RNA sequence: AUCCCGUGUGAAUCAGCAAGGACCACCUUGCAAGGCUAAAUACUCCUGGGUGACCGAUAGCGAAGUAGUACCGUGAGGGA
RNA sequence: GUGAAACUAAGUGGAGGUCCGAACCGACUGAUGUUGAAGAAUCAGCGGAUGAGUUGUGGUUAGGGGUGAAAUGCCACUCG
RNA sequence: AGUAACGCAAACAUUGGUGAGAAUCCAAUGCCCCGAAAACCUAAGGGUUCCUCCGCAAGGUUCGUCCACGGAGGGUGAGUCAGGGCCUAAGAUCAGGCCGAAAGGCGUAGUCGAUGGACAACAGGUGAAUAUUCCUGUACUACCCCUUGUUGGUCCCGAGGGACGGAGGAGGCUAGGUUAGCCGAAAGAUGGUUAUCGGUUCAAGGACGCAAGGUGACCCUGUUUUUCAGGGUAAGAAGGGGUAGAGAAAAUGCCUCGAGCCAAUGUUCGAGUACCAGGCGCUACGGCGCUGAAGUAACCGAUGCCAUACUCCCAGGAAAAGCUCGAACGACCUUCAACAAAAGGGUACCUGUACCCGAAACCGACACAGGUAGGUAGGUAGAGAAUACCUAGGGGCGCGAGACAACUCUCUCUAAGGAACUCGGCAAAAUAGCCCCGUAACUUCGGGAGAAGGGGUGCCCCCUCGGGGGUCGAAGUGACCAGGCCCGGGCGACUGUUUACCAAAAACACAGGUCUCCGCAAAGUCGUAAGACCAUGUAUGGGGGCUGACGCCUGCC
RNA sequence: CUAUAACGGUCCUAAGGUAGCGAAAUUCCUUGUCGGGUAAGUUCCGACCCGCACGAAAGGCGUAACGAUCUGGGCACUGUC
RNA sequence: ACACCAACGGCGAAAGCACUCUGCUGGGCCGACACUGACACUGAGAGACGAAAGCUAGGGGAGCGAAUGGGAUUAGAUACCCC
RNA sequence: GAUGCCGAAGGCAGGGCUAGUGACUGGAGUGAAGUCGUAACAAGGUAGCCGUACUGGAAGGUGCGGCUGGAUCAC
């Protein structure tokens, strides 16, 4: 019943960083190539989706 | 006939979960999925515990096979499940061993079975556990025995040699009228976790060898075909030289 | 031909063996199936000097100010 | 009712991919809208509504692929 | 082009106040809207938007003294609430192991992983911004401390338990509500009247306790079997004890003891000098200090509780830890060391906590007529969580003012006719609830069927527990709500599914039918391989192809 | 008697379309012809068969129930006219 | 499916019933007074059984054999005959 | 005078029964002479008949069971 454009919904930050998070890029080889690549371009943030396990941004 | 007991230690929840998905997670065996949660009953197919006197306490439903299953006790207090033989009634006594009476539910090697008997739950391999004739109403006659080898006629009609030292059980497998059921509606299939099947002729040419012709397709294929490109009808798939071949005599008709 | 590999067969030790663009003779040249070694050569994320018929804010690096920033993208990435 | 059984009112019982209808899921007709209030909506009606139902959270399957009650449909407004 | 528009048709109005300036900011009085939300709260998300003071450049579809905007300064307090220090599901990673040009793939123990198991707190008060967190009351878990009592305890291991569906209705109850009774106030400028207006509240927890409830075998006699009454039977229920086998506990077999048991709720403490109608006094006229009456009963009644309690059904309904029990085997520790108990004192890990959350703060590029899990569920009518009008609570839609042309849109009505309209009765109109009478062809005997078609219906008295009499109205389910139906035919049996955003169908599915493959190291599918699925299945099963309920059939080559 | 062809001859094939249905979601010529329904009917219903080019699991022919299906007619009702 | 036995023989209400055996059971007849003392005969409706063919569902399938096919025979042969 | 109950035609609606008629179609009967065959009566040229199923232009044919209302031979 929701419009096509709604692809990004409200999803638990926990779930996202279990997908695009830091500790996941570190697992695969291709991810490590990712991080070398981003460091080369020199981005301020390596992993956009990430998340404190506990803290102010924590998802329980 | 069917009355639910509490749970004996024989009933667990551990199992494969995705039905028909392999390691890669791909659907391999098609059409499964959906359907009621089930628990695994640990059957005793081996019946390997010898020379103690077992007693049928109850008869119970099993979701996993279409036969019935019996809770049996012993004097030792161990409890097993066995496949329910046909005509067996609560209070009955069964036993396995070498020198044993021949009656319903008793289990013995093929050395000791009088020829012409009707058997179920048949090991092809010593101590591997019983394999052949485990479904409802399934039964196999022991026709002849010679040398180290005994001959059976399997419920498919196929006549085949096995080892004379492999255990088996007398009596045909119970719950014979199960295929006399008529499901009556779609839902009734879905309850069994069998999903709907699409006919080949219907799908697009990319999806399947009988692909969309204009209106309705006769199969122009010079032959009826698998989803994967092999002749659908009467092409024998048995591995040509498979080790079993010396054993197999007449083929099911 | 020479060179190097899968499957299979499988020699000769200097009175030998290989090469000399199928192959054989003759001559010439060389000694496979064990290793290791500097220089002359390639390159610029850079460091220190130097020069420039190179740019001068739409140019020169994407960036002479928060520049891989703001912002956009679930993400790889785009990007003033 | 006959000796067994069949046959027939009665009560009890509460089956059903039963019926009517909100929530909820849909999307049949019309009108409006078309530099929209909105990159698919509002309005009045309309279909299912104990099931082959709806949904939440956390997962799986990935592009010579996946998934498909099969439309070349769907796979982040992108899919021969 | 100074044109279209200013984001719903809930609706504003006036008097004051502040101010350089007010349709828009504040307050008061009316009026209007929502009320299964447009209310209150919590998950996710956002990230400081929350509160105070200052500001009015830009933002705000106008304004602006105001703001979710800008500047400064604050604000989130936990043994018990939510996660972590506990346990496992799907799934993930995976020591060794197997395979693979490399990267890596599979996979065992292990370890992760909540949306589930386990586990202890409530009432009132304070309060610019927090409160099951701070304060006062009573509570409760886990440790430590002492006294006493024992001597082996701890882990590994063996076990019991934890532990589980759907549907259905009947109970027994509370939560709520309504009416009485009690208490206090009341004169609301009208013909009458006190028939009026407010109050009647209390939690977790601890002690007690359980019948008209529910369960507790059979046999005879009756009450309709039932709720019951007399007798008898000897484990015949929760619940305990013993024995036997290789046998601690357990399971299993034999013997024995027990008529009660179950649990919501209830009584009492907690609990009153709490809370509170009013009363008194101050007004910075915002709010504040002071004293406080009564605090019970009946009838409605849950979708909540007992309750995994029953009864029935087939499609047969998670694991592990804490927990209870326990010998041998192994490891480790051992005396004022450890364990066991009832009191008593003491002791108290991280992280979230603001605000919004049917949203101007999340998701839709917007302060966007949209999307977004869960919880709580008042009144009158009503079968109802529908509808209509209201309470609590929250709002008046961030452009107005006029005028009342054509025309377009959302709506009401229309004389005579009644489908003549049109591609087509498209859209409208009509019908409608309840009770009663009546109800066809046809049939797979289930249906068709609410067939069709007809009558009745308000308000009063009277009778029986529906009937008679009266009386208004043009009209009585008087609003809202709320089926048009009949006769034919094609296709498809049917409920379903489908082209997100131009096609919902005659397409797909289906129960059923039939052909073929496949004897388990199965066929088939995926992988280079290892292996995975099929399947912890076994021919009454698993693949695949065509057809498509039921009926009659399925010819020749 | 006009007609038609149960009946025979011949040709060719692997064999030459049986039951049932039929101007049909199939019919070109074609608004076939006839009957009905209408004051008037290229649609509709029943039937004929001359099936351009139905037909037996790409199922044939029936069929109660069912359908936001397609298609014809009728009562009620109406600013559709 | 049951040669010989088999017969112008036996039993059955009729249909039918035969290699052999055993078990459960229906009748029939005969001889006695042992007994009841008219309890009888028939039968509308109604019931049960009822060769063969046929049909529904599941098995089973040697011979025979509708249908069907081929070979002949025949003017023709959708028949007789054969496979 | 008004009004209540009951009240005939009249109205509507669905029923039961029957009358007439209807495109087309199924069979029946009588028509000297037409077509195709020759099933039946003789052992009717394959004995006939009854029930039944399959098939054939048509009389029929065959199968399965039954009977003699069967001839020939057996006496
Ligand atoms: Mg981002
Ligand atoms: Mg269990
Ligand atoms: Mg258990
Ligand atoms: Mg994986
Ligand atoms: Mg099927
Ligand atoms: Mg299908
Ligand atoms: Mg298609
Ligand atoms: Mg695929
Ligand atoms: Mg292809
Ligand atoms: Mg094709
Ligand atoms: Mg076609
Ligand atoms: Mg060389
Ligand atoms: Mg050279
Ligand atoms: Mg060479
Ligand atoms: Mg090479
Ligand atoms: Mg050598
Ligand atoms: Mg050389
Ligand atoms: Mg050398
Ligand atoms: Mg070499
Ligand atoms: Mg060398
Ligand atoms: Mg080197
Ligand atoms: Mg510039
Ligand atoms: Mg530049
Ligand atoms: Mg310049
Ligand atoms: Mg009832
Ligand atoms: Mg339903
Ligand atoms: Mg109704
Ligand atoms: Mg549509
Ligand atoms: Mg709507
Ligand atoms: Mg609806
Ligand atoms: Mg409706
Ligand atoms: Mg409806
Ligand atoms: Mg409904
Ligand atoms: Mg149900
Ligand atoms: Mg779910
Ligand atoms: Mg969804
Ligand atoms: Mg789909
Ligand atoms: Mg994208
Ligand atoms: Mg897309
Ligand atoms: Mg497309
Ligand atoms: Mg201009
Ligand atoms: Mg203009
Ligand atoms: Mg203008
Ligand atoms: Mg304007
Ligand atoms: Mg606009
Ligand atoms: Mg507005
Ligand atoms: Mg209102
Ligand atoms: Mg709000
Ligand atoms: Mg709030
Ligand atoms: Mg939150
Ligand atoms: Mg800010
Ligand atoms: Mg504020
Ligand atoms: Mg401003
Ligand atoms: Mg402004
Ligand atoms: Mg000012
Ligand atoms: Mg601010
Ligand atoms: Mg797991
Ligand atoms: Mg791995
Ligand atoms: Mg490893
Ligand atoms: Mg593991
Ligand atoms: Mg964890
Ligand atoms: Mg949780
Ligand atoms: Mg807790
Ligand atoms: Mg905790
Ligand atoms: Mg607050
Ligand atoms: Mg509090
Ligand atoms: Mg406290
Ligand atoms: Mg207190
Ligand atoms: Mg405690
Ligand atoms: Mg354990
Ligand atoms: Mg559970
Ligand atoms: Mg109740
Ligand atoms: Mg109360
Ligand atoms: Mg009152
Ligand atoms: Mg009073
Ligand atoms: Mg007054
Ligand atoms: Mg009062
Ligand atoms: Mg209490
Ligand atoms: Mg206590
Ligand atoms: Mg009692
Ligand atoms: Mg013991
Ligand atoms: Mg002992
Ligand atoms: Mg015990
Ligand atoms: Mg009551
Ligand atoms: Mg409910
Ligand atoms: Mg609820
Ligand atoms: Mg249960
Ligand atoms: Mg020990
Ligand atoms: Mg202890
Ligand atoms: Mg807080
Ligand atoms: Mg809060
Ligand atoms: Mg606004
Ligand atoms: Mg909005
Ligand atoms: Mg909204
Ligand atoms: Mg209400
Ligand atoms: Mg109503
Ligand atoms: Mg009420
Ligand atoms: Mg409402
Ligand atoms: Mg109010
Ligand atoms: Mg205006
Ligand atoms: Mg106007
Ligand atoms: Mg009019
Ligand atoms: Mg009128
Ligand atoms: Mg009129
Ligand atoms: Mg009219
Ligand atoms: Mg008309
Ligand atoms: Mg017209
Ligand atoms: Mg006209
Ligand atoms: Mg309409
Ligand atoms: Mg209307
Ligand atoms: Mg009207
Ligand atoms: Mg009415
Ligand atoms: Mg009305
Ligand atoms: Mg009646
Ligand atoms: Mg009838
Ligand atoms: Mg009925
Ligand atoms: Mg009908
Ligand atoms: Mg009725
Ligand atoms: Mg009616
Ligand atoms: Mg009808
Ligand atoms: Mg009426
Ligand atoms: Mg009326
Ligand atoms: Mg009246
Ligand atoms: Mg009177
Ligand atoms: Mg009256
Ligand atoms: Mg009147
Ligand atoms: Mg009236
Ligand atoms: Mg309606
Ligand atoms: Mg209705
Ligand atoms: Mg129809
Ligand atoms: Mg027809
Ligand atoms: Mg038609
Ligand atoms: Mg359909
Ligand atoms: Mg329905
Ligand atoms: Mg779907
Ligand atoms: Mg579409
Ligand atoms: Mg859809
Ligand atoms: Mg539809
Ligand atoms: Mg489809
Ligand atoms: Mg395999
Ligand atoms: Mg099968
Ligand atoms: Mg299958
Ligand atoms: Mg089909
Ligand atoms: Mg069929
Ligand atoms: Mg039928
Ligand atoms: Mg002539
Ligand atoms: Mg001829
Ligand atoms: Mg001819
Ligand atoms: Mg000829
Ligand atoms: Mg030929
Ligand atoms: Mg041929
Ligand atoms: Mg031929
Ligand atoms: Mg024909
Ligand atoms: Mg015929
Ligand atoms: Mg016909
Ligand atoms: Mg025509
Ligand atoms: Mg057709
Ligand atoms: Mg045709
Ligand atoms: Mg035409
Ligand atoms: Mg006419
Ligand atoms: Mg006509
Ligand atoms: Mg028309
Ligand atoms: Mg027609
Ligand atoms: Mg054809
Ligand atoms: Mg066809
Ligand atoms: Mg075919
Ligand atoms: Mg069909
Ligand atoms: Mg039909
Ligand atoms: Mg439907
Ligand atoms: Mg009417
Ligand atoms: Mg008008
Ligand atoms: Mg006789
Ligand atoms: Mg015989
Ligand atoms: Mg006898
Ligand atoms: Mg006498
Ligand atoms: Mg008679
Ligand atoms: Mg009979
Ligand atoms: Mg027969
Ligand atoms: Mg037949
Ligand atoms: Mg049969
Ligand atoms: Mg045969
Ligand atoms: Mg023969
Ligand atoms: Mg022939
Ligand atoms: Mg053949
Ligand atoms: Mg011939
Ligand atoms: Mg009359
Ligand atoms: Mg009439
Ligand atoms: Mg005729
Ligand atoms: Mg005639
Ligand atoms: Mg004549
Ligand atoms: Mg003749
Ligand atoms: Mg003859
Ligand atoms: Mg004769
Ligand atoms: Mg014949
Ligand atoms: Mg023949
Ligand atoms: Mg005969």
């Amino acid at each position: 019943k929701a419009a096509l454009c709604l692809t990004k919904r409200s999803r638990s930050r926990k779930s996202l960083a279990r997908t695009h998070g830091f500790r996941l890029r570190m697992s695969t080889t291709s991810g490590r190539a990712l991080l070398k690549r981003r460091r080369a371009k020199g981005r301020k943030i390596l992993c956009t989706k990430t998340n404190p396990s506990s803290g102010k941004r924590a998802s329980p | 006939q069917v009355k639910s007991n509490p749970r004996n230690n024989l009933i667990s929840g551990q199992r494969r979960c995705g039905k028909g998905r392999n390691a890669r997670g791909i659907i391999t065996a098609r059409h499964r999925g959906g359907g009621h949660k089930r628990l695994y009953r640990k059957i005793d197919f081996r019946r390997n515990e010898k020379d103690i006197y077992g007693k049928i306490v109850t008869i119970e439903y099993d979701p996993n096979r279409n036969a019935y299953i019996c809770l049996i006790h012993y004097g030792d207090g161990e409890k097993r499940y066995i496949l329910h033989p046909r005509g067996a009634i609560i209070g009955d006594t069964i036993v396995s061993g070498t020198e044993v009476p021949i009656k319903m539910g008793n289990a013995l090697p093929l050395t000791d079975m009088p020829l012409g008997t009707a058997i179920h739950n048949i090991e092809i391999t010593l101590g591997r556990g019983g394999q052949l004739a485990r479904a409802a109403g399934a039964v196999a006659k022991l026709i002849a025995k010679e040398g180290k080898s005994a001959t059976l006629k399997l419920p498919s009609g196929e006549v085949r040699l096995i080892s004379k030292n492999c255990s088996a059980t007398v009596g045909q497998v119970g719950n014979v009228g199960v295929n006399q059921k008529r499901l009556g509606r779609a839902g009734s299939k879905r309850w069994l976790g069998k999903r709907p099947v699409v006919r080949g002729v219907v799908m697009n040419p990319v999806d399947h060898p009988h692909g969309g012709g204009e209106g309705r397709a006769p199969i122009g294929r010079k032959s009826p075909t698998t989803p994967w490109g092999y002749p659908a009808l009467g092409r024998r798939s048995r591995k040509r030289n498979k080790y079993s071949d010396n054993f197999i005599i007449r083929r099911r008709s």
